[PDB]
């Protein structure tokens, strides 16, 4: 899991769905 | 005329085993119940020689309890420091097939002998600093069992011509021959005070000889199957042999029978090589199943078992001095307990 | 610690160990083939061939591999106690003379044989590589004899190639496993070294085979 | 059939012998055995001073 | 530009996924450890190939052991409850598993294929000369490799429009510039080395190994060409989904698409699916073992 | 078996050389083989030793990277070379081949000796260096040493030599008891840590000459002073 941004309210939540990796 | 001869040969031997009946009284279980058992025994493992690459078929201590020779099938036999695990001498060998190995008592020369019929000895006190090979005792007619050394110039081996030999070292060729026996014969021992020697043979059979007159003074039966190791009691009036069996007979030598047998139930693989201990209240025995047992030599008990081996211990050597026993098994592995 | 001596026996040692360890590769890198089989019975021919008191050990090589064989049969001893020794040989040879099946039942003596070798409990993976010698001579003899005395519940065409066929069959029958165990037939062709290439093709093959199953991929 | 004869003579010799009782010899070697029972390392294990390893 | 948000997992979806993976870990770890008790007992048949075949079993049981947890709790707590030292060690821990795992293979296809090409030293059964350099090579070069995640991932609490949060990402601001040159396209390495070179060489080795390999003979010879590049297949479909999960969640994701929002659903979905094929891959070259092999076949009759 | 060394003469100070030795009789792979310089005057001293295969190397204190030395074991020959030589090393060098494992006895053989003209350690200490003696007379040599030579194995690591005027010295007991092959048994030794002793009983001719304790226990190997018999 990656983020281009600390703005993006979406990327993040995928992140906190994405799996560790 | 010839069925007369068997009928007396018959009859003596039946006149010899009613007189063993009839001197047959009681039995050693009956009364080492009255001394108490040793118990529980443990060898923890002490040393282990990972010199070998191939399955070894004989080991044999020397009089000093510190060097042990050990024979494999690579073709190349091995003397060894039990103390610091260091290899002293590689001997390699004109034939890879080998099948016992000797230790002479003063230690300056090694027997071996393998399926050529031909016990080799080796020098090691050496000029040259070399080991090279001395002498080669051919002329049996047979595989070779095993060899051992009465003296520096006196060798007694066995052969598959169902027979043993004393042999000279210096002239190479045997003064005394010793048959009789029905099938090849595949151990012997000597008796500590190197006077009498016994032999065992397919013929599920033991003889002891008489070593200075040249002829076998008795024989003991019983067994069922060939007899693969033999060890003489320390105290030299007794013995225990090993066959396929998984019977450890074990028979006097002034009784002139046998006191009782080492069967047990969980095991039922042959028996590859026995020993004795330095007091004689205990002997081991390697068998088949990759393990060793200990017995009671006079309670006729299992004691415990040495089954650090995970395949079949083709032999087994007890030091003199009795501190430790080596255990050499088919996986190019000899294991020191203690 | 140690001393400097001892530091001396250590380093003596293991350089005899490297020794030891060098001569194991140089013997690793070789072929045992156990060579036995009845009296007369071709292995003085086979031993001709594959050249140029109890242990015969027939040293020579081909492109390589330096195959070493061990004529045992020649002398007369026992039976099955000193046939353990050879167990981890690469392959056996067995070479039954094909003009002794009519000479006295030691047809029936070569088979008993052959399945004491072949079921022996040590020889469990081993193949075995047959040879049958006097081919042309036993051609001759089955013009000359009948068929179904060597084998009273067998009868057939009295001809070289089917007899030959059915003989070889029986042979190769004879074994109790054919997944580990593999049997390798020859005809004995003429005295020239084809006989080794096929042996040497043999020992490539059950290599391969070995070293498969030593991968896990057999 | 000499064979025969060979075999006779060697068990005819082995028949006169002068053998002793069992117990007797199963007493001597109780004996002998508990004699030199305390000087056993692997019957009597030795404490670690006197251990070669 | 704000979507409707539908962004969320199935709850059927997470109670199948549940059973899946308990499974799928329960089978993983007892085959895997009954193929090191075997290879343990394999004194007899110590060899190169065998301690290859028993460092792919330790590297695939630890890597099963490390990922599923933590990963399939992620679908009951969503919130890493873990601190900063876990939170940055376990993908290091991860990706190092899956580079010895990949490596253990590439080594098994070269000796698997040097076994019928390298046909000279016929023998010998022990520990061989540089097979140890080669498995101490992978230990190190997985590490080498797996070691800029150890300082890329991080713990940072956002108050997102509803909640707050607990993120363990590979945080888009970090002070290494050669981090940021990493991570900026760290998905095409991931998926370069770990699927595309150990795939390649496997195949290409394995394929040499065909070629040198052509009665019964030609007959195992077909079985067991068959056997090997099956197995490449199911390792090539098992290892698949989750580089392509990332190449998608990376260069097909857009910044101002109303739909993306049920795109991303759907990659989570696909994610969580890929790890699981992957413990797959992971469990499935100890069967391969049984279902070919007579020997580890009556080893597992034990 | 023979040592035959060569390649010694005069030469100027700063000067080199490089002496050969050729042996014969033995397996010259199986031994390890030391220098040893008996100066004009004095007695023995330990130059260099060289394992077997070339695998250790020691070189004395006094030598070190000034020395060096090889071994060519396929023709059985060892090289001893140096540069810039001093006035002091104008002596006598020796080549003897030592062989180590359990109940072995080094030091077996002694090279011929080649003179050469140019114009930490356990001290052994030999209280007295001549002492007259007479046939048939029972003389007992004593030689102290700067620490016990008892290993912890149980080892007493002390060798004892003879040289008779004119030739090399040879080895007379090895680990202070044990008598070497061809020796006569008339010789005997004792002793303990730092003291030890050598007992010749029944003396007769042929054993006239300058007696040497030397320590093996750990490198450089010292020698005693060496005690003279005088008839």
């Amino acid at each position: 899991c990656s983020c281009s941004s600390l703005m993006d309210k979406e990327c993040v939540y995928f992140c906190h769905l994405d799996i560790i990796w | 005329e010839l069925d007369q001869l068997r009928q007396e040969a018959e009859q003596l031997k039946n006149q010899i085993r009613d007189a063993r009946k009839a001197c047959a009284d009681a039995t050693l279980s009956q009364i080492t119940n009255n001394i108490d058992p040793v118990g529980r025994i443990q060898m923890r493992t002490r040393r282990t020689l990972r010199g070998h690459l191939a399955k070894i078929y004989a080991m044999h201590w020397g009089t000093d309890s510190r060097l042990l020779v050990s024979a494999s099938q690579d073709g190349k036999l091995i003397i060894w420091d039990s103390y610091t695990t260091n290899k002293v001498h590689a001997i390699p060998l004109r034939s890879s097939w080998v099948m016992t190995c000797a230790y002479a008592p003063s230690g300056n020369y090694v027997a071996c002998g393998g399926l050529d019929n031909i016990c080799s000895i080796y020098n090691l006190k050496t000029r040259e600093g070399n080991v090279r090979v001395s002498r080669e005792l051919a002329g049996h007619t047979g595989y070779l069992s095993c060899c051992r050394f009465l003296d520096d110039n006196q060798i007694v081996t066995s052969s598959g011509d169902t027979t043993c030999a004393l042999w000279d070292i210096e002239t190479g060729q045997q003064t005394t021959t010793f048959t009789g026996h029905t099938g090849d014969v595949m151990s012997l021992s000597l008796a500590p005070d190197t006077r009498l020697f016994v032999s065992g043979a397919c013929d599920a059979s033991a003889k002891l000889w008489d070593v200075r007159e040249g002829m076998c003074r008795q024989t003991f039966t019983g067994h069922e199957s060939d007899i693969n190791a033999i060890c003489f009691f320390p105290n030299g009036n007794a013995f225990a042999t090993g066959s396929d069996d998984a019977t450890c007979r074990l028979f006097d030598l002034r009784a002139d029978q046998e006191l009782m047998t080492y069967s047990h139930d969980n095991i039922i693989c042959g028996i590859t090589s026995v020993s004795f201990s330095k007091s004689g209240r205990l002997l081991l025995a390697g068998y088949d199943d990759f393990n060793c047992n200990v017995w009671d030599a006079l309670k006729a008990d299992r004691a415990g078992v040495l089954a650090g081996h995970d395949n079949r211990v083709s032999c087994l050597g007890v030091t003199d001095d009795g501190m430790a026993v080596a255990t050499g098994s088919w996986d190019s592995f000899l294991k020191i307990w203690n | 610690t140690l001393s400097a001596e001892d530091k001396a026996a250590v380093e003596r040692s293991k350089m005899i160990d490297r020794n030891l360890r060098e001569d194991g590769e140089k013997a690793a890198r070789e072929v045992k083939l156990l060579l036995l089989g009845a009296g007369e019975s071709g292995k003085s021919t086979i031993v001709k061939q594959m050249k140029i008191t109890g242990i015969v050990e027939t040293h020579f090589t081909f492109k390589d591999l330096h195959f070493k064989m061990f004529d045992v049969g020649g002398q007369r001893s026992e039976r099955k106690k000193w046939i353990h020794c050879f167990e981890g040989v690469t392959a056996i040879i067995f070479c039954v003379a094909l003009s002794d099946y009519d000479l006295v039942n030691r047809m029936h003596e070569s088979m008993k044989l052959f399945d004491s070798i072949c079921n022996n409990k040590w020889f469990t993976d081993t193949s075995i590589i047959l040879f049958l010698n006097k081919k042309d001579l036993f051609e001759e003899k089955i013009k000359k004899s009948p068929l179904t005395i060597c084998y009273p519940e067998y009868a057939g065409s009295n001809t070289y190639e089917e007899a030959a066929a059915y003989i070889q069959c029986q042979f190769e029958d004879l074994n109790k496993r054919k997944d580990t165990k593999e049997i390798y037939t020859h005809f004995t062709c003429a005295t020239d070294t084809k006989n080794v290439q096929f042996v040497f093709d043999a020992v490539t093959d059950v290599i391969i085979k070995n070293n498969l199953k030593d991968c896990g991929l057999f | 059939i000499a064979q025969a004869r060979k075999l006779v003579e060697q068990l005819k010799m082995e028949a006169n012998i002068d053998r002793i009782k069992v117990s007797k010899a199963a007493a001597d070697l109780m004996a002998y055995c508990e004699a030199h029972a305390k000087e056993d390392p692997l019957l009597t294990p030795v404490p670690a001073s006197e251990n070669p390893f | 530009p704000p979507c409707q948000g539908p962004i969320e997992i199935k709850e059927t979806f997470k109670y199948i996924n549940t059973v899946v993976s308990c499974l799928v870990f329960v089978l993983g770890i007892i085959g895997n450890s009954t193929l090191l008790y075997i290879i343990y007992k394999n004194k007899c048949m110590r060899n190169g190939p065998n301690i290859l075949i028993a460092s792919l079993a330790l590297g695939d049981l630890l890597h099963i052991v490390i990922d599923i947890p933590i990963n399939v709790y992620k679908l009951l707590a969503e919130d890493w409850p873990f601190g900063a030292e876990m939170c940055k060690l376990v993908p290091f821990i991860q990706k190092a598993s899956v580079g010895i795992t990949v490596l253990s293979l590439c080594a098994l296809s070269i000796d698997r294929y040097r076994a019928v090409a390298s046909w000279s030293r016929i023998k010998g059964i022990g520990v061989p000369k540089w097979t140890a350099v080669e498995i101490v090579l992978i230990w190190v070069v997985s590490v080498v490799l797996a070691v800029p995640e150890a300082i890329g991932f991080d713990i940072i609490t956002m108050d997102y429009k509803g909640s707050y949060l607990r993120i363990c990402l590979l945080h888009p601001v970090q002070k290494t510039a050669f981090m940021q040159f990493y991570k900026t396209a760290k998905d095409w390495w991931l998926f370069s080395f770990y699927f595309c070179l150990p795939l390649a060489i496997t195949a290409f080795f394995y394929t040499l190994m065909t070629c040198e390999m052509l009665n019964d003979h030609l007959k195992q010879r077909r079985e067991v060409a068959k056997t090997v590049f099956c197995l490449v297949l199911v390792f090539a479909l098992c290892w698949l989904p989750l580089h392509l999960s990332r190449i998608l969640k990376l260069t097909l994701y857009n910044q101002n698409d109303p739909n993306r929002c049920e795109l991303l659903s759907f990659l989570l979905v696909l994610d969580y699916i890929g790890i699981n094929m992957a413990s797959l891959n992971s469990c499935i070259n100890p069967i391969a073992l049984y279902l070919v092999s007579k020997r580890f076949k009556n080893a597992f009759k034990s | 078996v023979q040592l035959v060394e060569s390649g010694g003469g005069l030469v100027q100070p700063g000067g080199s050389r490089k002496l050969s030795c050729s042996a014969s009789g033995f397996a010259f792979s199986s031994f390890g083989m030391h220098w040893v310089r008996q100066a004009p005057e004095k007695g023995l001293e330990w130059v260099a030793y060289i394992s077997s295969g070339s695998g250790t190397i020691y070189y004395a204190d006094t030598v070190k990277g000034r020395f060096t030395i090889s071994r060519d074991d396929p023709k059985n020959t060892l090289f001893l070379q140096m540069t810039s030589l001093r006035s002091e090393d104008t002596a006598m060098y020796y080549c003897v081949r030592s062989i180590y494992y359990y109940g072995s006895s080094p030091f077996d053989f002694w090279g011929q000796g080649t003179t050469l003209t140019v114009s930490s350690d356990i001290v052994m200490t030999q209280a007295t260096s001549s002492v007259p003696v007479t046939p048939g007379e029972s003389v007992s040599i004593s030689c102290r040493s700067s620490k016990s030579l008892l290993h912890s194995n149980g080892n007493t690591y002390l060798y004892w030599f003879l040289q008779r005027p004119g030739q090399s010295p040879q080895l007379l007991i090895y680990r202070m008891s044990n008598l070497a092959s061809g020796v006569p048994d008339r010789f005997s030794g004792s002793g303990s840590g730092t003291a030890f002793t050598l007992t010749i009983s029944r003396l007769e001719a042929e054993d006239v000459g300058v007696y040497y304790c030397m320590q093996h226990l750990e490198y450089p190997l010292t020698f005693g002073a060496g005690t003279k018999l005088e008839l």
